[PDB]
């Protein structure tokens, strides 16, 4: 899947049918694997730069591979 | 208002670091052993910048004296270079309202972060190679450049005397790694390891945590760990007061906390706690 | 759904009945989406902001979303 | 239920039958409920103070009720 | 039971004949209790002190109490 | 299992399969192990060195043996 935006995590939001949304860049992006929740926070809290990688990339888009650097 | 950086000799290039460090900061007498002391950055009494001549390049007959760098004081930002040949002052784009007295002043377009120096640059830190050549090498750079564009010269030129200059400022340990490749005869060259970038990327956290120290057996902060006071102040040599965007984490959201003599940062200690 | 309050989390208790209370402001509010427990407690040890997301706006209402800042 | 003990974790202890004991305050009370164990160790690591509610106030007494602040 | 080994975690294993194997003081000891063996990361990972009590307290022991300083 | 690689982990990526990628030493291997992909992550966020084993020893192969050091 291409590169659509890198960058620390601005905000991450639990939505009520248990998906989760991050905000990186300008894109607010959700993923719907349940795994990626803990490990974004994470990733938030610690100021890790994250790249999330999808073709949905839109405000709205859904994604599941994300590199941790 | 006014620092030289002699980089003729090792001991040239490391005095005159030590003359800066004492002109900003003050000992924290908490983080001390060997007559070496944590430095605090006074930013009690407002912020200004300073200008740190370049010296010392071309030890044998000195022509390379033409090299000003601009420097912020409260976070030690490096907002741009000044070419003492014409005297205009070019600055990042990320201080576009920055003036230094007796200059003209050119916005460069693109901003001082280390995410930009290294796109334009080409180049990562890690790995990153410094010797006398290289230096020589980006100092012409940046004096044969004029105009408004942030060229992939210049960030070269910048990303290496961001680190001898500003990061050596604020860490022995990148002081002591580069500090030996001016005496050495042979040209060998510094070679910015992995562990170096991590200490660069954990100085507003670090800054935060350490004056909570008060004897822990360890200091733990992200990737950065001290084994005891010595590996401390082996590699940390001046922090960020935390009692131009302030560098210090955002108030009351990185504290230290203590547990069985390790001393810890909040943010790292919560995002390893999450078991699923 | 809209938001009800924002803040620091005061504090958290674990309820005899299997579900999460946390205190943002004046409200004390549960949910027993089990997942939320790790996350809501690293905020709180880490001081984030949090915005919990119900139309169940009161003492004792129930919510599912929240907005980690 | 009524508060029991009130303070840090001064140390926790995995039980052979699968249980987790808590030694708070001069209690040391213990729980079957497995949520609690992960939540239980971070408050020990960060210093919460905790607050067992329970009738067993008593040590070897069973809890299910925690406040973390 | 007795104590059989106290101090910081040296290294833990996470195998693939399924056994997680911590050396902790002297000896190697391995526990099969699932959720004993999150825990133990995690005093690994923060630096806890750990006291393993056993009666099997050889290398390649099994054990299920521990205590969490 | 032999040893394969050992030092500080530079960077993880989640998959689109739910299989993690981690890159130790010259080499990027993947685990498709679960229980795995939030401690290998902390073993970044710390700095930790572990060493990874495995038949399948060069870029790309898998693994499900880690020894956190």
């Amino acid at each position: 899947t291409p590169d659509c935006v890198t960058g620390k995590v601005e905000y991450t939001k639990y939505n009520d049918d248990d998906t989760f949304t991050v905000k990186v860049g300008d894109k607010e992006l959700f993923t719907n694997r349940w795994n990626l929740q803990s490990l974004l926070l994470s990733a938030q809290i610690t100021g890790m730069t994250v790249t999330i990688k999808t073709n949905a990339c839109h405000n709205g888009g859904g994604f599941s591979e994300v590199i941790f650097r | 208002k006014e620092f030289t950086l002699d980089f003729s000799t090792a001991k040239t290039y490391v005095d005159s670091l030590n003359v800066i460090r004492s002109a900003i900061g003050t000992p924290l007498q908490t983080i001390s052993s060997g007559g070496t002391s944590l430095l605090m950055i006074d930013s009690g009494t407002g912020d200004n910048l300073f200008a740190v001549d370049v010296r010392g390049i071309d030890p044998e007959e000195g022509r390379f004296n033409n090299l000003r760098l601009i420097v912020e004081r409260n976070n030690l930002y490096v907002t741009g270079f000044v070419n003492r040949t014409n005297n205009v002052f070019y600055r990042f784009a990320d201080f576009s309202h920055v003036t230094f007295p007796g200059t003209t002043a050119v916005t460069l377009s693109g901003d001082s972060s280390y995410t930009t120096l290294q796109r334009v640059a080409g180049i990562s830190r890690t790995g990153m190679q410094i010797n006398r050549h290289s230096l020589t090498t980006s100092y012409l750079d940046l004096m044969s450049h004029s105009g408004t564009s942030l060229t992939q010269s210049v960030a070269r030129a910048m990303l290496r005397f961001v680190t001898v200059t500003a990061e050596a400022l604020r860490f022995r340990q990148i002081q002591r790694g580069f500090r030996t490749t001016l005496d050495d005869l042979s040209g060998r060259s510094y070679v910015m390891t992995a562990e170096d970038v991590d200490l660069t990327l954990n100085w507003g956290r670090l800054s935060s945590v350490l004056p909570d120290y008060h004897g822990q057996d360890s200091v733990r902060v992200g990737r950065i760990s001290f084994g005891s006071i010595n590996a401390i102040l082996g590699s940390v040599a001046l922090i960020l007061n935390c009692h131009f965007p302030s560098m210090c984490p955002a108030d009351g959201r990185v504290r230290g906390i203590t547990h069985n003599k390790i001393l810890w940062d909040s943010s790292t200690l919560g995002a390893i706690l999450m078991r699923r």
